[PDB]
């Protein structure tokens, strides 16, 4: 058996514990789900207009996700640098997981025009590959929310759970079973604009932050081990 | 009628508690137990181990539900042979909780220590060979076999799956993953070492009984293709 | 009724917090179709699991320490380290690590302090007998790595153990250090920011005896635990990554690229000058006194051929037919763009074409030539 103890050989007096800092700093670090609800970035892009977009168009489609995306390392010196953050981290310890979404996204200066944004719980996820942000219309029955440039540049969002399923697959997925890309994804945030060709050619090459974090619905399930890891400070100058 | 012994005491490492029956949320059909027939204990795999075999070495990722099949379609004959499997024949939805004992018959001067580590899903991840090595699976909870003493790796295995019924066949929203929960894998951890005139062989046997199982959408034989090699 | 009593006097802020994740309550924009809406679980699908404490009892299984028949009675079989930091290599240009979960999940915090029960588990018939002394030091520096031996170990803490009809022990590794807590061990990528506050060592106080009829050589494993005192307190950037992505991208100078917010660009022409994103920035070529510089990367046409400052207060990459035109001469030689020599050499505006743009942001090649 894994967590067994044969025979306890101790030296030590016990220990005041801190009750994990709650005595010093003032605040309880045991439970990691609080520590989860910590904002973490999701994926920076940059945008890029390739056609003279109809008002339609989404700018960018995204699979929604907590065990983050799809790593995009000119490379982006936080994912050359800061590899995958905390919540993937974590969620390499844990095969599934069922719960909400927070997101949180954050739009440039420059931009003025009115944002939609899009969950689609109808969108698989068709392998680990293109399960990153895309840079690529806006739809009718699909949840929907339009935040205004010129109030608050940025949007947040509670993202639910739909799916058909016990609980989804967390670890990075290689799309085996063809049902099971069903499950992996909450579902797919589009983000668009509504702004006309003239205008949106002054936002091109301006950068659109995504966070993450779970929102107190999350509940991870069986437990698994960590997988090998990197120590960062190997990492060349 | 199926009754096996074991000298020694189990080490059984349960991964999560037992699951609810789930027939009352997504089958009309007649949703028959077969605790009579299916609850037998089956010889799955049985294999030779010896001092050859290095540190971190596989032996058996033996994916069970499949793996009651893939013995018997491997082993000469049809389902309808087996009384343990003719509901798979039969049915095409399945649901159970599993029981797996893994036994060794090991002689008291050797010295060894496999692993027995139930996976959930191991197909469903890519980054599994990357996994797939006694370090990762020992942080998980999972049984251990010391060949010292002989030990038997009693191991309950409950159903956990994201869809709560895994299908026996060809089915109209996924074909491949049929009937896969996961890996039973048996990891090396300490190889025979044994002397000069030392006894090379260690034979493992892998039982499983499927005692909880539930059955569900009763159609034609001739339906059921054969598992994958 | 008209209300004229006099309003509120606030401040407007952007955004919520990010760092709070306790007893607060956050609005947002649900899409769900609920407002009392909360993801649930039903009867099978309530999860069994998440806590610091449910990681830090879980064994990782950390080192292999052969351990022979002869090896002496004072030898050591591991100097490891009492963190939870405990190496374990793999054998890429960078290297992976096994690592305990005690080990990881404190590599997500700053500061950990308590126990750490690592068990030995001595795999051995019970014809084999042993004797092993699990030592712990508090407070060796690297130079005090050395001078180390079983006799200086016994001054300290330790525990002799007699491998024979029980094969098993978990030591539980005190904490003895000056501070309340330990800062982690390897921090962010960052030079500074310190090794363990301790150090455990193992040597064989009597040496393994086998019988005849069994091996000369006995396998040990090393697994790592946190203790019951375990605790972590400080949330910060973790110091270890993930292995689903081990491509890692070095930033050497000698490479060229566009700058932030000018890539991908495109041949076209502008009014105030072929050249655009708004023309594309470049970096300035570091070129000293008596030198040219001109571009080779790594329309009509490809434009494998381009740097000179615009007058505007950044500089431009003019496309030319080869490196020829471009080989630069003229300007670095005391031109201008103005000048006829310099129109002559430069692209005229019909070779724009259908301007398809470049991929990304596509490394140049910055040679250069004596003048």
């Amino acid at each position: 058996e894994e967590s067994r103890n044969t025979t306890v050989l101790d030296t030590t007096t016990t220990l005041q514990s801190s009750g994990f800092g709650r005595a010093f700093f003032g605040e309880a670090f045991n439970d990691l789900k609080t520590l989860m609800r910590r904002y973490q970035l999701y994926g920076q892009l940059l945008l890029s207009v390739t056609t003279d977009k109809d008002i339609d168009h989404c700018m960018f489609t995204f699979p929604c996700l907590p065990q983050g995306l799809a790593l995009d390392i000119s490379p982006h010196e936080i994912f050359n640098r800061c590899r995958d953050g905390i919540i993937p981290l974590i969620a390499s310890g844990y095969r599934f997981y069922r719960g909400d979404l927070r997101y949180k996204i954050v739009f440039p200066s420059n931009v003025n025009s009115n944002i939609w944004v899009q969950h689609r719980p109808d969108r698989r996820l068709e392998g680990w590959s293109a399960a990153k942000i895309v840079n690529c219309v806006y739809n009718h029955g699909y949840a929907s929310h339009i935040q205004i440039t010129r109030v608050n540049n940025v949007i947040e969002l509670e993202v639910p759970f739909y799916n058909a399923t016990c609980y989804n697959y967390l670890q990075a997925f290689n799309a085996s079973s063809a049902a099971s890309s069903y499950a992996v994804s909450l579902g797919e945030i589009s983000v668009g604009f509504q702004a006309t060709s003239d205008d949106i050619a002054s936002i091109v090459n301006k950068p659109v932050t995504i966070y993450y974090s779970i929102g107190d619905g999350m509940q991870f399930s069986q437990w698994v081990g960590y997988q090998p890891m990197m120590i960062l400070d190997q990492l060349p100058a | 009628n199926v009754v096996l012994t074991t000298q020694r005491d189990p080490s059984t490492s349960i991964p999560a508690p037992v699951s609810v029956k789930w027939s009352r949320w997504t089958s009309n059909d007649v949703v028959d137990d077969y605790a009579t027939i299916t609850s037998r204990w089956y010889q799955i795999a049985e294999f030779v181990w010896s001092k050859d075999d290095p540190f971190d070495k596989e032996l058996a990722r033996l994916i069970l539900p499949r793996a009651l099949l893939s013995s018997i379609e491997a082993n000469s004959d049809a389902i309808c042979d087996v009384p343990n499997t003719i509901p798979f024949k039969v049915h095409a939805y399945w649901r159970g909780d599993m029981e797996v004992r893994v036994q060794i018959n090991s002689n008291k001067f050797q010295v060894g220590q496999l692993q027995a580590t139930w996976y959930y899903s191991d197909h469903e991840n890519l980054n599994i060979s990357s996994k797939r090595s006694v370090y990762g699976f020992s942080q998980m909870d999972h049984a251990l076999i010391s060949a010292s003493a002989s030990n038997e790796a009693k191991l309950v295995i409950p159903f956990k799956h994201v869809y709560p019924f895994l299908p026996t066949r060809i089915v109209p929203d996924w074909t491949t993953g049929i009937l896969d929960m996961g890996a039973l894998n048996i990891r090396v951890i300490a190889p025979l070492r044994m002397s000069a005139t030392g006894p090379t062989t260690c034979n493992v046997v892998v039982f499983i009984k499927l005692n909880n199982s539930e059955f569900t959408g009763t159609s034609s034989g001739k339906f059921y293709a054969s598992q994958i090699r | 009724p008209s209300y004229q009593q006099s309003p509120r006097h606030f401040v407007p802020t952007g955004m919520h917090s990010l760092a709070l994740g306790t007893n607060l309550v956050e609005p947002l924009h649900a899409l769900r179709l609920d407002a009392a809406g909360t993801t649930q679980h039903p009867v099978g699908c309530a999860p069994d699991e998440m806590t610091v404490s449910s990681i830090a009892s879980r064994y990782g299984l950390i080192r292999r320490v052969q351990w022979k028949k002869d090896h002496a009675k004072g030898s050591l079989l591991l100097q490891l380290d009492a963190d939870p930091f405990v190496e374990q290599r793999i054998e890429n240009p960078i290297s992976l690590y096994w690592f305990a979960p005690v080990g990881v999940v404190s590599s997500m915090f700053m500061q950990w302090r308590g126990s750490l029960e690592y068990r030995f588990d001595i795999i051995a018939s019970q014809f084999h007998t042993g004797r092993l002394i699990v030592g712990y030091v508090p407070g060796l520096t690297a130079s005090l790595q050395l001078q180390m031996d079983y006799m200086k170990l016994k001054s300290s803490s330790y525990v002799v153990f007699d491998l024979q009809e029980s094969n098993s022990f978990t030591f539980e590794v005190p904490y003895v250090s000056y501070r309340p807590w330990w800062v982690r061990k390897y921090g962010g990528n960052y030079l500074p920011s310190t090794d363990a506050p301790s150090t455990l060592f193992m040597y064989v106080q009597v040496p393994l005896i086998p019988m005849e009829a069994v091996s000369d050589t006995i396998d040990i494993n090393v697994y790592v635990r946190g203790g019951s005192s375990f605790e972590v307190c400080v949330p910060v950037q973790p110091s270890l990554g993930l292995n689903w992505n081990t491509d890692f991208i070095l930033r050497n100078d000698e490479e060229y690229r566009a700058k932030t917010g000018y890539a991908p660009y495109y041949a076209g022409v502008w009014h105030s000058f072929l050249v655009r994103w708004q023309i594309a920035q470049w970096p300035t070529i570091s070129v000293p006194r008596g030198e040219l510089a001109f571009l080779r990367i790594k329309g009509t046409q490809p434009w494998r051929t381009m740097v000179w400052p615009s007058g505007h207060g950044y500089n431009i990459g003019i496309p030319t037919y080869n490196a020829e035109r471009a080989r630069a001469q003229h300007l670095y030689g005391g031109g201008s763009l103005t000048d006829e020599k310099a129109k002559q050499l430069f692209v005229p505006a019909n070779q724009q074409g259908p301007g398809k743009v470049s991929n990304g942001n596509p490394v140049w090649e910055v040679m250069r030539a004596p003048l």
